[PDB]
């Protein structure tokens, strides 16, 4: 900041092979990573969950890797989203939700594991429950009808050489289309 | 607009 700039610590959409992001706990309705489409049309890495007829209420979670944050106080994420109306999804039922929850964890080294940090708020410092303005719709026989969901918040402040991200998920149906972590320097 | 994948769990609802 000799020269003022905002600087990226991740990008999704930049990603040539796969994420390889961790997820919890592995069973049946799990988050899976899927190839999208960006604006220019190229492929894009991509995560989606939507267990909302076997198990609305079984939790699965999503785990960045470790993000080493530079000099940065806080970090800006900003998150892109589809999410699907509840009343679209055939026997999906009461317990279905149209949210997802962002959390984040500081560590000095990439030490996560499968099991940790443990999948649970504490350790895990909860930012948000997002909230979906535009819901994706979709009618017997038809195409699916939607526009994409942004939000962007803010993380900190830091103190540890780097952090991991998870988004935890229960009984909705959603598309994480990217991930942009960046801060001012 | 690409929403979602024609070959993930969203498009296994229907």
């Amino acid at each position: 900041h000799h020269h003022h700039h905002e600087e990226t610590l991740l990008n999704t959409k930049l990603e040539t092979a796969d994420l390889k992001w961790v997820t919890f706990p592995q069973v049946d309705g799990q988050w899976e990573e899927l190839s999208g489409l960006d604006e220019e049309q190229h492929s894009v890495r991509t995560y989606e969950v939507c267990d909302v007829q076997r198990a609305p209420g079984q939790a699965h979670w999503l785990r960045t890797g470790w993000v080493p944050r530079r000099g940065a106080v806080h970090v800006y994420a900003t998150l892109r989203f589809t999410m699907l109306e509840c009343l679209s999804l055939p026997r999906a039922g009461r317990s279905c939700k149209e949210t997802f929850t962002v959390f984040y964890y500081e560590s000095d080294a990439d030490t996560a594991t499968a099991l940790t940090p443990a999948w649970m708020e504490n350790p895990y410092i909860k930012v948000d429950t997002v909230a979906a303005e535009h819901l994706t719709r979709k009618r017997p026989g038809a195409e699916a009808t939607g526009k994409v969901n942004v939000k962007t918040l803010r993380l900190g402040p830091l103190s540890k050489a780097g952090f991991y991200l998870a988004f935890q998920d229960q009984g909705a149906c959603m598309a994480l289309l990217s991930l942009h972590l960046f801060y001012k320097k | 607009n690409y929403l979602f994948s024609p070959n993930g769990p969203i498009a296994r609802a229907w």
